[PDB]
RNA sequence: GCUUGUGCUGUCUUCGUCCA
């Protein structure tokens, strides 16, 4: 797995054009050889491409203009690579009738309400 | 909340620039802390030294 | 027209369709400056107005953009910025005047002109004094250094005469200290320096005895030949065209891993351009390059034997004057590639929603119009982000005291 | 209620505090303020 | 207007899943043979950490995510609300074990 | 507060009658008076 | 008065003037102005006419 | 406000050329305005809404003011400049030169 | 500031070689030839190319403001069309042996006449005396 | 019956003055 530096909010968008590319170079002579590619909200400004090969890496952001100009790769270590998909604040369950909560803003701004 | 330490790294790294260029801005051998007018931040230190400094 | 012609690609495959989408640059239209009022009103504009109101007396420029759109499977005047008028110039509203209309317009017949007007402030540009360029200048380094003379070179293209790369040949060892007096030679984009005879044998004239045809133009000197002797004992390794170039391209500071002929292919291009470019662009053309070399060898040789003076370094002979045109030259060759830039971009960012481009909002008047404003209103000759480590001075408020004052600062360096 | 003079054409008008500041007849956007009336003294010396 | 399908994981958007169905999920959901009820319950529009997976069978992302006998596509790391305790009788009467993808389950 | 101050007045007396001055200050009877053409202020007292 | 009805107002006593200096220099100027225009579009028709015109105009005193 | 004189004004803000001037007088009358305290308990006619951002003449000269220029700048608020003209004598203390 | 173009023109018309046919063992007498810093080229009778590039910029066919210079001493002729360069005129003195006003100026009563006058007899100012090579 | 109001930016750049 490598992380490569983006343009922020653009990370979602570069996931997209590397699917995109994935798809369309599928069934070719030269078919981009990698595997997965995902993205984290809260690890802002990192991509991160499961492959095996860096010229594969280098392939997939060819064309790109979200990448910078530096080649801003790093190895990911493998112990890290449970902790880029583990989950956050996914415990919590959705709002609960009866509870008293405050009002952000409106007429009614601070009071309390059921 | 999530730690990869690599985000980690860049943030205290991030973190230790600023409390050390809030100090010292005229660290040799690594860019300064700059304004957004360009212009580099005044540090604790660059008020103490030269002509116009505190002492003198 | 130095870069008239910008081009954006996409081998689209979403069935190839290869398309080339460019834009050129055709002719530039200058007007007569014109003041635009809140109202929405235009009128022309006089220095006395300027100076009364505190505006700029400045004229709009235009450009002419022609888009094509190729394809292969396998356009008017758009206003640019506005450039300071300096007064009493063939492009100044006083230029007609005779002496009635101009006391009429409340401007003194005596004032002479050679300024500039902006926000109602006269702004006098002082000239620049600078080494020519394209002229061999040899020095002698001083006692603590392993070098003991250098001859170094800066180039300038004659068309817009601007700065591209500086070669020195430096001469290392000292009397009677380091062995051997090897002649090494500092090449652009090349990280450690280069012995004469390797460059000389990539250059394409590999045997020793024409080397020093090149170098020497007189047989019976044989000290210049003993001092020759080092550089041809250490360059004895390299033996084949081919092989200097790689040793050239391994050293060319670029990418790690590159191929060897990849590597020879960098070094013929480090090699063509960018060595002594005043000379020659084109390939082939090298022989010139070569006798060049021989002539910097020469005279680097000549002042290390004693027989001539090192370049008198204050010599006025030597020295260049810019005057308003040079630097505005160089000013408004920075603006128009940072308009070109951010021309460029948007264009890229366009040709995501695949619309056609009116190309009147591509182009922002403001960078040009807001650079030249800044860069005279301060003196800064740069960039306003840049204004750190930039040149400052080099323009300033008009002396008026008395008459011979605003005359002096006029002709002043 | 204050006189003014314009820059170009030399004529005479006034301002209320709510017109723009222009000539009445020849439109030119420069105007001066007419002298006081206060009495003015020199000791000629 | 995207929604993550919250058996499977895949992120497409909800006019395709009401149109077209999810194109895995169909053999247990029938999602394309079903109404915006099934839409609704079974893809939220609320969701976390986008991703796109070229090869299913080789990547351990996929098999981290249990998406590598999928359709390769946009799939969401978390996903927002549970599948419904009916919805979840039925597949344990096809004999498929669900496995909530919510984060509060592990 | 005195009813003269920032008025238009004419000395009648001493040194400098018939000039033409403005009062600035008073306080008790030496009103600071400033000259029109003369770039000073002079006190006087208020019967001149 | 707005900005509109005093620039026709203008617009109409420049109409109604007859001659004035202020106004004859810049038109001198507009024309000088036009007159470089038609030489540099190699115009040898019209730049004939405005140096009629400016023939006319002037010979000042 | 300033501790200078305001009677030299005129209705529009600005003084009239031939007027004396002294230091510290004001010359250019300018407010900017301010959103009202709670004055609005009832002030009749004297609750501040502006704060003065007046123009005083420099404190070590004095003259006559000689013309008095009104016009609009580029964006198009009103632009105002005033000249003042005195007379300079020799006196002990004066640099000449040959 | 000039073109160059005309210069290597009227140079390589008045017999100037260029330097692939330049042999330094043969050429052992030639003077090498500099064209804005940029060596173009060798001559082996440079005295009368010399005198014809001066006689060309004293009537006008070379810009006024071109440098013309003779290193005898180290075997050059350089020429100048930079920009940037300043200079200063100076009157012009018959150096000709041949000719009898040898040591004497070539501006004389008459061109100060016409001068005065402001016309030449079948605007005559400072420009008309450049270009007649009574100045420089 | 009517009473007088109480203060000031910062940072650079340039040009100058008297010594040296
Ligand atoms: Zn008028
Ligand atoms: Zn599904």
């Amino acid at each position: 797995i490598w992380g490569v530096k983006v343009r922020l909010g653009k990370e979602k968008d570069v996931v997209r054009q590397i699917l995109k590319k994935k798809l369309a170079r599928e069934g070719t002579k030269n078919p981009l050889e990698i595997y997965s590619a995902f993205q984290r909200d809260s690890f802002k400004g990192h991509v991160y491409i499961e492959a095996r090969k860096a010229e594969a890496i280098n392939d997939a952001l060819k064309g790109n203009v979200n990448v910078f100009s530096n080649n801003s790769k790093f190895l990911v270590g493998i112990v890290e690579y449970k902790d880029l998909l583990r989950p956050v604040k996914s415990s919590d369950v959705k709002l609960t009738r009866g509870s008293y909560v405050r009002v952000k803003n409106g007429k009614f701004k601070g009071d309390l309400a059921q | 909340d999530g730690s990869p330490q690599h985000i980690i790294n860049e943030v205290e790294q991030l973190l230790q620039f600023h409390v050390a260029t809030y100090m010292d801005n005229d660290i040799a051998g690594q860019p300064q802390a700059l304004q957004k007018s360009g212009r580099p931040v005044k540090a604790i230190r660059a008020r103490l030294k030269g002509k116009e400094g505190r002492l003198r | 027209w130095e870069e008239p012609r910008l081009i954006l690609d996409q081998p689209a495959q979403h069935d190839n369709i290869n398309k080339r989408y460019e834009i050129r640059f055709g002719k530039i239209y200058l007007s007569r400056p014109t003041m635009t009022e809140a109202d929405g009103t235009t009128h022309a504009m006089f220095p006395q107005e300027a100076r009364l109101r505190n505006l700029t007396y400045s004229s709009p420029v235009y450009l002419d953009m022609e888009k094509s759109m190729f394809t292969s499977i396998d356009g008017n005047k758009v206003h640019i910025g506005k450039v300071p008028i300096m007064l009493r110039s063939k492009f100044c509203s006083l230029r007609t005047l005779d002496e009635v209309d101009l006391y009429k317009m409340k401007e003194c017949p005596y004032d002479m002109g050679g300024y500039f007007v902006i926000n109602g402030s006269e702004k006098v540009l002082i000239a620049q004094e600078r080494s020519a360029a394209n002229i061999v200048q040899v020095f002698k380094k001083a006692a603590p250094s392993p070098i003991s003379h250098v001859a170094e070179i800066r180039s300038a293209l004659e068309k817009g005469s601007r700065l591209i790369s500086t070669m020195q040949i430096k001469l290392y060892g000292r009397e009677d200290k380091g062995t051997g007096r090897t002649i090494k030679a500092t090449l652009p984009y090349v990280k450690q320096d280069i012995p004469i005879v390797i460059v000389f044998r990539a250059l394409g004239v590999v045997p020793d005895g024409e080397i020093l045809q090149h170098i020497c133009y007189d047989e019976n000197d044989w000290q210049m030949l003993e001092m020759l002797k080092p550089c041809i004992e250490e360059g004895f390794v390299i033996q084949d065209k081919e092989v200097a170039l790689d040793f050239i391209g391994r050293r060319g500071s670029a990418a790690l891993g590159i191929r060897r002929e990849k590597r020879i292919q960098y070094a013929k291009d480090i090699l063509q351009k960018e060595l002594l470019p005043h000379i020659t662009q084109e390939e082939g053309f090298e022989t010139r390059k070569t006798f060049f070399l021989g002539y910097m060898v020469n005279r680097l040789l000549l002042c290390a034997l004693e027989r001539k003076d090192q370049d008198d370094r204050d010599h006025f002979g030597k020295k260049r004057l810019d005057l308003a045109g040079p630097l505005l030259a160089n000013l408004f060759r920075i603006l128009f590639r940072k308009l070109t830039r951010e021309i460029y971009r948007y264009m890229q960012r366009c040709i995501e929603t695949d619309r056609d481009f009116n190309l009147n909002l591509a182009v922002k008047s403001t960078t040009i119009t807001s650079g030249l404003k800044y860069s005279l209103a301060t003196g800064n000759w740069g960039e306003q982000k840049k204004a750190m480590s930039s040149r400052a001075g080099v323009s300033q408020v008009l002396n008026r005291y008395t008459y011979s004052s605003t005359l002096s600062h006029l002709r002043r360096t | 209620g204050v006189k003014y003079t314009c820059g170009a054409c030399a004529h005479n008008f006034s301002l209320n505090k709510s017109d723009p500041v222009r000539c009445k007849e020849c439109g030119h956007r420069v105007i001066y303020k007419a002298r006081t009336k206060r009495m003015i003294q020199f000791d000629a010396r | 207007r995207e929604r993550a399908c919250m058996l499977c994981g895949i992120v497409l958007p909800g006019r395709v899943f009401m149109q077209n169905g999810c194109p895995n999920c169909d053999s247990v959901l029938n999602l394309r043979d079903s109404d915006q009820a099934t839409v609704n319950e079974c893809t939220s529009s609320s969701f976390e950490g986008l991703v796109a997976v070229g090869d299913n069978e080789h990547s351990w992302v996929a098999k981290w995510l249990r998406v590598d006998r999928f359709q390769p596509g946009l799939y969401a790391v978390r996903v927002d609300g549970r599948l419904p305790s009916d919805i979840v009788a039925a597949l344990e009467q096809y004999g498929v074990y669900y496995r909530p993808r919510d984060g509060s389950v592990i | 507060r005195d009813p003269t101050l920032n008025k238009t007045v004419k000395i009648r007396q001493g040194g400098y009658k018939g000039k033409i001055g403005i009062v600035k200050e008073a306080n008790g009877d030496r009103f600071r008076v400033e000259l029109h053409n003369p770039n000073k202020t002079i006190p006087i007292p208020c019967s001149f | 008065l707005s900005n509109d009805e005093v620039n026709s107002i203008v617009k109409m006593k420049q109409s109604l003037s007859s001659n004035t200096g202020f106004n004859t220099v810049l038109k001198k100027a507009q024309l000088q102005e036009e007159l470089e225009e038609a030489r540099d579009a190699h115009d040898h028709e019209r730049v004939a006419r405005i140096e009629a015109e400016l023939k006319s105009i002037g010979a000042e005193s | 406000l300033k501790h200078g004189t305001y009677e030299k004004l005129d209705e529009d803000g600005l003084i009239a050329p031939g007027v004396r001037v002294s230091g510290d007088d004001i010359i250019i009358g300018k407010t900017t305005p301010i959103p009202p305290d709670t004055e609005e308990l009832g002030q009749r006619t004297k609750y501040h809404t502006k704060r003065d951002a007046s123009t005083p003449l420099r404190s070590t000269e004095n003259g006559i003011v000689d013309q008095v220029l009104l016009t609009t700048n580029q964006e198009g608020l009103k632009f105002v400049k005033v000249r003042m003209r005195t007379t300079k004598v020799p006196q002990i203390g004066d640099k000449f030169a040959s | 500031g000039s073109p160059s173009e005309p210069i290597i023109n009227f140079l390589e018309e008045w017999g100037m070689e260029p330097l692939e046919d330049y042999d330094p063992a043969q050429h052992t007498k030639s003077t090498r030839i500099f064209v804005n810093g940029v060596w173009t080229g060798i001559h082996r009778d440079p005295s009368m190319l010399v005198s014809t590039m001066r006689d060309l910029r004293r009537s006008g066919a070379i810009s006024p403001e071109v440098s013309i210079i003779r290193d005898i001493r180290e075997r050059e002729f350089k020429i100048f069309t930079d920009v940037g360069r300043v200079y200063r005129p100076l009157f012009i003195v018959e150096d000709d042996e041949s000719k009898d006003n040898k040591g004497e100026l070539r501006i004389t009563k008459e061109h100060i006449r016409k001068i005065q006058q402001g016309y030449d007899d079948d605007v005559y100012g400072w420009s008309s005396l450049v270009t007649s090579g009574v100045i420089e």
